[PDB]
């Protein structure tokens, strides 16, 4: 019966509802299990997804909530294409969680009590077109963190506490069109940081306390002037002036160095 | 994706709700107001409840109300001292939100001029009124989001 296969109480209700069953004590066929390809269970009371490994064809998964820590059983869903993972209280990603999930296109990972991303964590996800690591409370990114993600067209790093970016962080992302850095603590970026992004259509830089002392601000200031169309406001509209210096409130791109 | 986009909106609303809750705390810590304005409200006719559900008319209403809340959100700037970064974040994340809802849709804005003078009219009032306006914005923007959240979860 379902409750045997899926020992977590809330995860058993998710599956029961997913299959149109009458109780968590109902038996399930090999057909029913074989044919679930989408599970929707964000903001749930699930603590463990043990049993999920009996659901080989899940392509679409949304999973998350206050009580969740045990996601070890995700590792062998080699068909997972779209994954949204929100373990509110979780502190450590299990060693190599994403290593066998190479068909992943879209990954949203919102795990705010985690604070540090382990290096290598995204190295096997070469088919990612879209990565969202908003709402974590990241103070820094590890070096090389996005390097294998050659196929990314959308990357969202907003609502973090990023104080600086690693030199070269976006250097391998030549297909990137959309890059979100708003609502962090950027004082600056490294010289060259956007130079390789020749496909960039949209960037958002507003709601960072930028430091506008010369000569440091030079690169960013000139960058914003020379891609005045890419730079967008919160309403998605063109707004080169949305990037603003702390204290003073001047537009970053209004700063000209000797 | 569809599940990706929908998760991403769910998430954005929840972040705004947390914020509102912060401003709430800070405000009725002064007013004790937690128990005319014509603030956007969900009615059964809008298609957002489980009895009378309709994706298309619900979604139009969500987006129209949010766009009407904006001037009330502008009112909210600098009426908060310990929770001001949030006051600002709430204003700014509502914009992002409206932008996500527009990509989701198929087919009506407020006039800036009414809004410029409605805003000076609210800012002109006495301190008790000022706080009473705040508690009602917060309260009704909250109920509005919650209602929007439950319905989007079924679209």
């Amino acid at each position: 019966p379902i409750k045997q296969i899926f020992p977590d109480d809330a995860f058993a209700e998710t599956i029961k509802a997913n299959l149109k069953k009458k109780s968590v004590t109902d038996a399930v066929t090999q057909n029913e299990l074989n044919s679930i390809d989408q599970i929707i269970a964000n903001n749930s009371d699930i603590k463990s997804v043990q049993g999920i490994q009996y659901l080989p064809n899940v392509r679409y998964l949304a999973l998350g909530g206050n009580k969740l820590h045990d996601i070890s059983a995700l590792k062998e869903l080699t068909n997972l294409t779209y994954l949204t993972l929100e373990p509110n209280q979780l502190q450590s990603l299990p060693n190599g969680v994403f290593d066998k999930l190479t068909n992943l296109k879209e990954l949203q990972l919102w795990a705010n009590q985690l604070q540090s991303l382990p290096d290598g964590v995204f190295d096997k996800l070469t088919n990612l077109t879209y990565l969202n690591l908003a709402f974590n409370q990241l103070q820094s990114l590890p070096k090389g963190v996005f390097d294998k993600l050659t196929n990314l067209t959308e990357l969202d790093l907003s609502y973090n506490q990023l104080q600086s970016l690693p030199k070269g962080v976006f250097d391998k992302l030549t297909q990137l069109k959309d890059l979100r850095l708003y609502q962090n603590q950027l004082k600056s970026v490294p010289d060259g940081v956007f130079d390789r992004l020749t496909s960039l259509q949209y960037i958002w830089l507003h709601d960072n306390p930028w430091d506008c002392t010369c000569p440091g601000i030079r690169y960013l200031s000139e960058w914003i002037n020379k891609h005045s169309g890419v730079v967008r406001n919160s309403a998605g509209s063109v707004a080169p002036d949305s990037a603003k210096c702390s204290g003073s409130g001047k537009p970053v791109r209004s700063i000209i160095c000797p | 994706g569809s599940l990706t986009s929908s998760e991403r909106i769910d998430k954005q609303i929840r972040y705004i709700l947390d914020g509102i809750s912060a401003l709430r705390k800070e405000t009725c810590n002064k007013s004790n107001m937690c128990e005319n304005l014509n603030l956007p409200k969900m009615a059964e006719k809008d298609g957002c409840f489980q009895s009378g559900f309709n994706e298309e008319t619900c979604l139009v209403k969500i987006i129209t109300g949010l766009l009407e809340f904006e001037v009330y959100l502008e009112y909210l700037q600098n009426r908060f001292e310990s929770s001001e970064e949030q006051a600002r974040a709430v204003q700014m994340s509502t914009k992002v939100l409206i932008q996500f809802l527009q990509k989701k849709a198929k087919n009506t804005t407020p006039d800036p001029t009414t809004n410029a003078s409605l805003l000076t009219k609210l800012q002109a009032q006495n301190q008790w009124l000022q706080d009473m306006t705040t508690h009602l914005i917060l309260r009704s923007f909250k109920e509005f989001l919650q209602s929007s959240l439950r319905a989007l979860r079924q679209m």
